[PDB]
């Protein structure tokens, strides 16, 4: 009874609102719609596994 | 409908059998329980309406209201319990007997599947009505019953008995499908006023309104409640009945009327910043609110009928607890001047806690339902014209203002010194304001079911 | 409370104005009504229409908030000359020096808006250039279709 | 409770899950996702002039 | 879960983080920690719980309305027939509803998740929202409050006229 | 995924906590103001973890997590929105709510009616978080009018008042004049885009949008305190000094160029409304900040101050720069925040006294309340790298750079100069000078709860432009290329509005009576607006 | 600023317009001209989610700079000479656009001295 | 005041908390249905075309 509020408040809480994300709105479409991620040139995809080939040499300015 | 009506009537028996002081008990214990038992008329579907019987049936116009009027029985008999300690005994089985009989009239004149019963419950209902008015109201001509009778109710049967004799029934359900355009002509037209102009002046219609501050005035709380909460919404839900019959002539002649309200939510909406009657500026209030009714009614669109029906609740429940709220006032000051008691959050603050709720429900803070029926009014309108949302917002100004003022002016400020019988707020009255407020607030989380047919 | 003290029709005999500045429990000499045309008013007394703000604010009024005093004939729009709404409070500056000021600044600045957007500033370049056909794909242009090219040069 | 649990109230969600069938019927044998017609046009006569 | 077919996603590619700074970000770690004090309770809890449904499997049914005559081929003012027609376009207007519901799904999904080359890679399903949007006016609109059957018929056959009279008058 | 929704519905969920800690009470409280504190501490502390993985990739979403209503097209989802103004008005919320009520423990102490304040500001919280979290234009509505409602029970906290409730419904009255333009927006948006989501508002792309935007800048009007619709602001002091620390400062009167930020889409393809903000802002960043110039009550100084701000967002609005506008926002919030909550403790000190000449010899005698405020005057007056900077100044860089009115251009620096003038006269009369207040100088500082909330804004007023401006991903590109008498533009008139106002000070110490002119009667008595319409109009 | 007197104050003819511009050929006083080289693909900045006034021809340091700013994280200020890259080409696009309008604005001279010395002869 | 609001929280609790533990119970041990095709000749009660099991009840017992 010295970090109660750290329990009652944050962690509890978060159990809930991951248990409710998790299984009622995640299992519904479209609820829960993340943006892709920004793929640039030098990337490895974790799910593909293509290496995006990288940017031409540069017409240099310095 | 009969597993409705019948527990109705044996509120007869259970009110003049009980004991002499067991009849407020056994009354709102039982009434309470027909008030839970309502809730199996929502037992609606998307395409058809519950159509119990040919003499009954109730879709999703009738049932919200059907819930309300018998909701709205035990909290009257919470409400005039109090005043009524004074009174004889069996002139209280009178007083009970009267609001029994009138919830009696509705039910059945909501779930009326015949448009002739319909008038006939609809012109019933006023008999109850006049009698908790002019006998257990408080103070002291009569021609408001002879232009009301005469522009009003006769027209309407003699127009019903010709739609009987051409159409062959007044079923409203056959008249969803032997319905015929009505022509432009001189006989379409005052068919259409006579039609029309009985349930305009129940609405109340700007120009026909003056009836309305001076019968809240003279009534009882019971008789209050009944008539802005139900009594004002037969003219509502007759017009969404008899709008079926009266196209596409009102594409044409509902121009005149919604210029009546459309001017007439602006000024009455005024009215209430220059009132010193507190159950007049409620009254007023109501005839402002039941002006968007009519005006979302007459341009007849889906969102508009959508919108009107969720005001026509919402008003009902948030009327109901103003007058509520002017009732506990009058049982201590003994005066309606709203100048008079001041500052009272000093003394009551649960009471003006109640008083805050009702004044945001009033000037429509969204999510409530009392918003969602606005805001969707608005959104038809402003689909009929783009200027008529200038006149909306406006009056979304006002009503604002006269809901604040009016909780500025009683319970804000320096109390008043003179005034010192100010008891703290009994448990019946908040009580009385939980159970109006409660529900109100509840509808919030789940709008579908106050959304009408064509939702 | 009864019939006498209340208010009644408009009186037109002096000693019915007497009985009426009795009645509303003031001088007959500063007893005026209001003017009889059919506006309903009666018999009641026209107040010199000065605001709850210019009553003393220091006197001990019998009602503080509101200035005022028992048994005192209110004015007819006693509630829209409190003091949450419109005042007859006198200002330093006279109104219509204040209607003059105010109405020249609103219509000189708004006029200045109206010639400096007549005649704007800007930076001495030309337009921004952009790849692709002036960015055809990237502005929702379809992809059956083929625009004009759009090339710039270097400078 | 009770409310909050009407047994799919004037069919919504039945309304929901139906347009979930017909999208999908309709995304698999090329046809378009509603007509402009809602009824055939074959079985309406119209008056001839 | 859903049918991928009725809401149509394109494949989601991440990129595998090349941390250039030596720094150990602290999305990492609170992901862990996410991972063990959180995910791994309540995956358990649902477990569980997906168990003690398991024990009493049952279920229920998606309704078939089976096809009944329309309102064309009902005679007039017969109430028997034309209730079911009335019935029958009750329902396929309110799925025809919820169609253009998923649709408006569709777009602002497809909007939110490609950010900010929407205007790009969304003109099918800017088009496919413009048909059935298009189809939607021409099927239903301006109605009124007390729509039905014969309303909708007339509407269409009004509009039937207007295109017939435009291709004649072309050719 | 899971940690980012998560989080982001834990931050709202945890404040609406406390609501039902004081409504489910039957006992009297061990300090319910510190268990609000130590909440919205938390709040902040979680709120920080998407900020903190929006900045690492740039990751928005959107969480329609309960479907509320379908009106036969119009699919109502309770749906959130994550994106860059979520992540980064959210904590900068939360850490100013955090400093006004760990100095609300301090100032309102002595108030019996404490739970209750707690309870509103807390509500008004809430509601500014579903204003700008929200996706749809119905929850932000109910956004908009839970902090108009709050705005009311807030000024109006003593009641007994009649000048609070006065200001309270003044304050309503404007905000719903607003309101008859947010209302026609979203009217507009229903009936030709058949959405209240802004995905789909966003995606259709309007090109005839001039009504929808005229709705949305008359709301902004009412909301923001922009000219036309402004004086409810300055009447807007009469409640407690952290009602208008936290709402009239930093929180509320934002949302008006919120809701014109957060609609940059439709506003960057459109000329008229670029042109309409530009002209609207300049004409409010003017004449607020000249009324700011003769007036002694230091909360009414510190309003038209606020509001002069929000005139030159909506300039920077109006020049179609939104992020650049969004981002002072998000610095003007510390330091603004930490000016009212100075004055305050000078009001405190000197026994509720708001008036600057009646102020004096607070330079060592409030040392720390007195360098606060000089940190806060110089970053509102744009001082090099302070928070000010890093914002305010690239307004002007972006102001005088583009395809502009010139006239509005020029008004956005002679209120640039104007901003200087009134803050070296709060220096002077408030810090400087000599005592004038009375004879028993119950003047102290020493409380950790006032020393620690006006530190953690200091700290924010040092350092969160730098780290805010640094964190941002680039959203447009920066005009760093022109002429050397424009680059130093706003630091030269800045100083210029500096000396001629030491001027204007130093002839306060000569002794010599003159008259006021039309100036100086014009600008005190509010540009003579709030008299009229305040008089002419409900006479009507 | 002088141009805006110069277009005001003094005489329209011989300054240039901001919205309508540029009014001469590309090659009109420029023999084999080059186009200008785009560095960036128009599928990688697809897939960088560009804004499209960042879409422009000097894309590519500002993918190199958010792809710095990502990698580089929680050290948010490990990232200043990719900043410095893309604002030293922006700086070169800005002087490009000044060259254009000087461009335009020795072109008007040019033709109000041609039409001068056409009237004085003719 | 309080004392009405203590009796307030008393009797909406009081069949409150046996209405949320017995859902709860419902959703834990006996729970959600779910979809399925229908059979070829199976013929479902009305009742037996609602997912959660309260709705099941409400529409067999009394609609
Ligand atoms: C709580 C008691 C409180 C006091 C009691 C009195 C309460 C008041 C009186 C109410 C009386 C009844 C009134 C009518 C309501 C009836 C219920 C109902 O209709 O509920 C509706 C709705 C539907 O319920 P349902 O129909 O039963 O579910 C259908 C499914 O088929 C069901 O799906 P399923 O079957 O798959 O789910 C089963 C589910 C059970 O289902 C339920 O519980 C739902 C039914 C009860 C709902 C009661 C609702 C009452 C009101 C709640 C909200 C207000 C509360 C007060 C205010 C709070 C602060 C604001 O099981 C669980 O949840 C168990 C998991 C628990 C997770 C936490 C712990 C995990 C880790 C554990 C670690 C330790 C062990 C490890 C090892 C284990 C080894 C074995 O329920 C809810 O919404 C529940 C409330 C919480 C939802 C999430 C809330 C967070 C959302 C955040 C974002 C949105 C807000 C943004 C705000 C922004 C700022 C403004
Ligand atoms: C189906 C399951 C549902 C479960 C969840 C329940 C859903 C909500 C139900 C209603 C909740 C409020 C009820 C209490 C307020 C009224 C009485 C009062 O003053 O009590 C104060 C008292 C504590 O104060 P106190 O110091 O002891 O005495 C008062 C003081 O003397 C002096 O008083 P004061 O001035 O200091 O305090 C008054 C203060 C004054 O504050 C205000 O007036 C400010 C409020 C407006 C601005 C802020 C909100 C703006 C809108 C945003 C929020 C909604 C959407 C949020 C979602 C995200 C965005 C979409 O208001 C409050 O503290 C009330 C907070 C909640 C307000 C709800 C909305 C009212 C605003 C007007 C209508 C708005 C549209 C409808 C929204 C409906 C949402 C469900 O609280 C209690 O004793 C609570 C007792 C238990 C209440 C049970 C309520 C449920 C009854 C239903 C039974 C059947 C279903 C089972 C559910 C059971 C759940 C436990
Ligand atoms: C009806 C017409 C006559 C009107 C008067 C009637 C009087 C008679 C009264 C009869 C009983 C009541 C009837 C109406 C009941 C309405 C309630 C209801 O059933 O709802 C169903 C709704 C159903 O919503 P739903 O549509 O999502 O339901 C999902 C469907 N099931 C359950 C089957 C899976 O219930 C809820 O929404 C409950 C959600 C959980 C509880 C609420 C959580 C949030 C509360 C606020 C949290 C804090 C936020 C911040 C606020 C801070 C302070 C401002
Ligand atoms: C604090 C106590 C909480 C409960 C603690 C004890 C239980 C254990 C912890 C886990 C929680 C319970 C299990 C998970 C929850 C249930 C999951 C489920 O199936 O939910 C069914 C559904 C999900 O929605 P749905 O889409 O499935 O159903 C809606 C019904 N139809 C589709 C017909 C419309 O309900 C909920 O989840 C309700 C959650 C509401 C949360 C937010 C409330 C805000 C109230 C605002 C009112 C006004 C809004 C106006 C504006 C709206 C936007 C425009
Ligand atoms: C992008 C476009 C932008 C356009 C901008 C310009 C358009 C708006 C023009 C101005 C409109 C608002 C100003 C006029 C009304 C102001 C009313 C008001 O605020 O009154 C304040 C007054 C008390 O204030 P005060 O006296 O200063 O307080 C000192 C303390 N005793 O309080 C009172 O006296 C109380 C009064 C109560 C009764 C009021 C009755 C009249 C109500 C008028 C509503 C106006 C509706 C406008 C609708 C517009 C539709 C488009
Ligand atoms: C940023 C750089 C700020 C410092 C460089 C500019 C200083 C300046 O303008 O000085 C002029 C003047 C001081 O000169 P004066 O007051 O006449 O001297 C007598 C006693 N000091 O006046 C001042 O120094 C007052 C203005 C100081 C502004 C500092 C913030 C900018
Ligand atoms: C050419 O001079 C045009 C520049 C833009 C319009 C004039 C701006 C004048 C104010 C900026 C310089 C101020 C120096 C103290």
């Amino acid at each position: 009874r010295h970090s109660i509020f750290a329990f009652t408040h944050v962690l509890i809480p978060v159990w809930i609102i991951h248990y409710y994300l998790k299984y009622h709105v995640t299992t519904k479409p479209y609820t829960i719609v993340e943006k892709k991620p920004r793929i640039f040139p030098g990337d490895t995809i974790l799910e593909t596994g293509e290496v995006i080939p990288p940017m031409k040499e540069f017409p240099d300015q310095h | 409908m009969l597993k409705y009506i019948i527990p109705t009537m044996m509120l007869m028996p259970l009110t003049w059998l009980s004991k002499n002081s067991m009849i407020w008990i056994n009354t709102t214990l039982h009434s309470l329980l027909i008030s839970l038992t309502s809730l199996l008329l929502l037992n609606q579907f998307g395409d058809n309406s519950l159509n119990f019987s040919l003499t009954f049936f109730s879709d999703s116009l009738s049932t919200p209201l059907l819930i309300l009027t018998m909701w709205l029985l035990p909290l009257m008999l919470m409400a005039s319990q109090h005043h009524l300690s004074k009174e004889n005994l069996a002139r209280k089985k009178l007083f009970i007997s009267m609001l029994i009989l009138l919830q009696l009239f509705l039910i059945m004149t909501f779930t009326a599947t015949e448009l002739i019963f319909f008038y006939i419950m609809f012109e019933a209902t006023l008999v109850p009505t006049l009698i908790i008015i002019t006998r257990w109201g408080n103070q002291t001509a009569g021609l408001y019953f002879l232009f009301y009778t005469l522009a009003g109710s006769l027209p309407l049967l003699v127009a019903l008995i010709y739609i009987q004799n051409t159409m062959g029934s007044l079923n409203f359900l056959i008249l969803q499908y032997w319905v015929q355009p009505m022509p432009n002509s001189w006989s379409n037209t005052f068919m259409w006023l006579a039609c029309m102009m009985a349930f305009m002046v129940k609405m109340p219609l700007y120009g026909l309104h003056l009836w309305l501050p001076k019968a809240h005035v003279e009534a009882p709380i019971a008789g209050s409640m009944v008539l802005a909460a139900i009594l004002l919404k037969l003219g509502g839900y007759g017009m969404m009945r008899i709008t079926l019959l009266l196209n596409p002539i009102t594409d044409f002649m509902a121009y005149p009327f919604i210029m009546l309200s459309l001017w007439g939510m602006i000024m009455t909406s005024s009215i209430c910043l220059r009132q010193t009657d507190l159950k007049s500026l409620i009254a007023y209030s109501s005839v402002s609110h039941m002006a968007l009714v009519i005006v979302a009614i007459l341009i007849q669109t889906p969102w508009s009928y959508m919108g009107a029906t969720a005001l026509m609740i919402a008003h009902g429940l948030t009327s109901s607890m103003l007058f509520c709220l002017a009732n506990s006032n009058y049982e201590r000051v003994h005066s309606r001047t709203m100048i008079l008691a001041r500052g009272l959050q000093t003394l009551l603050p649960l009471m003006a806690a109640w008083w805050l709720l009702a004044s945001l429900t009033n000037l429509a803070l969204p999510p409530s339902i009392n918003l969602i029926g606005e805001l969707f009014v608005v959104m038809s309108t402003f689909s009929w014209s783009n200027i008529t949302i200038i006149l909306m917002g406006l009056n979304m100004v006002i009503t604002a203002l006269y809901s604040l003022y009016m909780l500025i002016t009683t319970q804000r400020g320096k109390h008043t010194h003179h005034i010192n019988n100010i008891l703290p707020s009994f448990t019946r009255e908040n009580a009385l304001m939980s159970l109006h407020m409660l529900p109100l607030l509840l509808l919030s989380l789940n709008p579908k079911i106050i959304l009408g047919p064509l939702y | 409370i009864t019939k006498d003290m209340l208010p009644g029709p408009y009186p037109k005999t002096p000693e019915e104005r007497a009985a009426a500045a009795k009645k509303y429990n003031m001088r007959v000499e500063d007893y005026e009504p209001y003017p009889d045309d059919g506006m309903g008013y009666g018999d009641y007394p026209k107040l010199p229409d000065r605001s709850q703000q210019e009553r003393d604010p220091w006197y001990d009024w019998d009602h503080p908030d509101l200035r005022l005093n028992w048994g005192e004939p209110m004015h007819w729009d006693l509630d829209m000359y409190i003091r949450n709404r419109v005042d007859t409070s006198p200002t330093p500056v006279n109104w219509n020096l204040m209607c003059k000021h105010l109405f020249g600044f609103v219509a000189f600045m708004l006029f200045m808006f109206w010639v400096g957007e007549t005649y704007p500033t800007y930076q001495p370049v030309g337009p921004k250039q952009y790849p692709y056909n002036n960015l055809y794909l990237e502005r929702g242009g379809d992809p059956n279709k083929e625009p004009e090219p759009v090339v710039h040069y270097e400078i | 409770t009770f409310v909050a649990y009407l047994p799919d109230y004037r069919m919504q969600e039945w309304a929901r899950r139906e347009a979930e069938r017909l999208v999908k019927y309709r995304e698999a044998h090329g046809l378009p996702l509603m007509e402009s017609n809602c009824f055939d046009p074959s079985k309406i006569q119209l008056p001839e002039d | 879960s859903w049918d991928k077919d009725v809401y149509p996603e394109p494949p989601r590619r991440t990129p595998a983080p090349s941390p250039q700074t030596s720094l150990p970000n602290p999305i990492t770690y609170l992901t862990k920690a996410f991972d063990l004090l959180v995910d791994r309770p309540v995956t358990l809890v649902r477990e569980f719980i997906e168990r003690q449904h398991a024990k009493n499997k049952y279920y229920y049914y998606h309704r078939e309305f089976r096809r009944v005559p329309d309102i064309t081929e009902c005679h007039e003012k017969d109430v028997l027939c034309m209730f079911e027609a009335e019935m029958q376009w009750k329902r396929d207007y309110k799925v025809d509803q919820e169609i253009v519901n998923i649709i408006q799904e569709r777009l602002k999904a497809c909007q939110q998740r490609e950010g900010e080359s929407h205007r790009q890679n969304c003109a099918k399903e800017l088009q496919q929202f413009t048909q059935v949007v298009k189809a939607y006016q021409d099927r239903y609109h301006d109605l009124g409050a007390h729509y039905s059957a014969r309303k909708c018929l007339a509407k269409q056959k009004q509009r039937m006229l207007a295109e017939r009279k435009a291709t004649k008058e072309a050719a | 995924m899971n940690l980012f929704s998560s989080l982001t519905l834990v931050t709202l969920i945890l404040l609406t906590m406390p609501i039902a800690a004081i409504n489910f009470n039957t006992h009297k409280f061990t300090n319910y103001p510190l268990y609000v504190k130590t909440t919205i501490s938390c709040a902040f502390i979680t709120s920080m973890i998407p900020t903190m993985m929006f900045i690492h990739t740039g990751q928005e979403m959107i969480i329609s997590n309960w479907h509320w209503l379908t009106i036969q097209t119009l699919k109502l989802s309770l749906s959130f929105k994550m994106d860059f103004f979520s992540m980064m008005f959210v904590p900068v919320a939360l850490f100013v709510t955090w400093s006004i009520m760990e100095f609300s423990m301090w100032y309102m102490h002595s108030d019996p009616n404490i739970n209750q304040f707690f309870k509103y500001l807390l509500l008004f919280l809430i509601t500014m978080l579903i204003l700008v979290t929200a996706n749809n234009l119905f929850q932000l509505f109910i956004g908009w009018e839970g902090v108009g409602i709050m705005s009311f029970l807030l000024i109006g906290w003593w009641y007994g008042r009649t000048d609070a409730n006065t200001a309270a419904l003044q304050a309503i009255l404007y905000n719903r004049i607003g309101d008859i333009g947010f209302i026609l927006a979203m009217a507009w948006f229903l009936i030709n885009l058949n959405t209240w989501d802004l995905q789909q508002i966003f995606m259709l792309n309007p090109n005839d949008s001039n009504l929808p935007l005229m709705g949305l800048i008359l709301a902004a009007t009412g909301k923001s305190a922009q000219f036309g619709l402004h004086p409810w602001l300055p009447s807007a002091m009469e409640g407690p000094t952290p009602v208008s620390a936290l709402l009239h400062s930093s929180t509320m009167v934002v949302a008006g160029i919120f809701l014109l930020i957060r609609f940059y889409p439709l506003t960057e393809n459109n000329k008229f409304g670029q042109s309409i903000m530009l002209c609207l802002g300049a004409m409010t960043t003017l004449f607020t900040a000249m009324c700011a110039l003769t007036q002694n009550d230091i909360k009414k100084i510190i309003a038209f101050s606020t509001s002069s701000q929000l005139g030159l967002m909506m300039v920077t609005i109006g020049i179609n720069q939104p992020h650049l506008a969004f981002l002072h926002i998000c610095t003007h919030a510390f330091f603004k925040a930490m000016l009212f909550m100075c004055s305050g403790s000078i009001i405190h000190s000197l026994n509720d006294e708001q008036d600057i000449r009646k102020m004096g010899g607070l330079f060592k005698a409030m040392p720390f309340t007195t360098t606060a405020l000089i940190i806060g005057s110089l970053a509102l007056t744009g001082m090099p790298f302070l928070t000010g900077f890093y914002s305010k100044d690239l307004i002007i860089e972006s102001a005088n750079t583009s395809y502009t009115n010139a006239w509005a251009l020029l008004m956005t620096l002679v209120a640039t100069s104007f901003t200087a003038i009134y803050s070296t006269r709060i220096i002077f009369f408030a810090l400087l000078g000599q005592p004038r207040f009375p004879t028993l100088i119950n003047i102290n500082e020493n409380n950790p709860f006032l020393i620690n909330s006006i530190k953690r804004l200091l700290i924010g007023s040092l350092f969160a432009g730098f780290i805010i401006s640094n964190n941002i991903p680039p959203m447009t590109i920066p005009q760093m290329t022109m002429p050397h008498y424009l680059k130093m533009t706003a630091l030269t008139v800045t100083i210029l509005g500096f000396i001629l106002a030491l001027e204007i000070s130093n002839t306060t110490h000569y002794l010599k009576f003159n008259y006021p002119s039309n100036t100086f009667k014009f600008s005190n008595l509010l540009g003579y607006y709030p008299t009229i319409m305040h008089r002419l109009t409900p006479y009507m | 600023g002088a141009h805006l007197a110069r277009r005001y104050l003094g005489d329209a003819s011989v300054e240039p317009e901001p919205l309508r511009m540029p009014t001469f050929p590309p090659d009109y006083g420029f023999p084999e001209r080059k186009e200008r080289e785009m560095v960036a693909t128009q599928q990688e900045m697809n897939d960088a989610q560009l804004v499209l006034q960042q879409r422009d021809y000097c894309a590519h340091y500002l993918i190199r700079f958010l792809k710095c700013k990502r990698d580089s994280f929680p050290n948010f200020l490990a990232c200043k000479h990719e900043q410095h890259d893309w604002d030293y080409c922006e700086h070169l696009d800005y002087v490009k656009r000044m060259k254009e309008f000087e461009r335009e604005r020795r072109l008007l001279q040019r033709k109000k001295r041609r039409e001068q010395r056409e009237a004085d002869m003719a | 005041d309080k004392r009405f609001l203590k009796l307030l929280r008393f009797y909406i609790l009081l069949t409150g908390i046996p209405v949320v533990i017995g859902i709860t119970l419902i959703n834990v041990f006996i729970g959600e249905a779910e979809l399925a095709e229908i059979p070829e000749g199976y013929v479902p009660e009305h009742w037996e075309y609602f997912k959660h099991p309260i709705s099941r009840w409400i529409a067999r017992t009394f609609f």
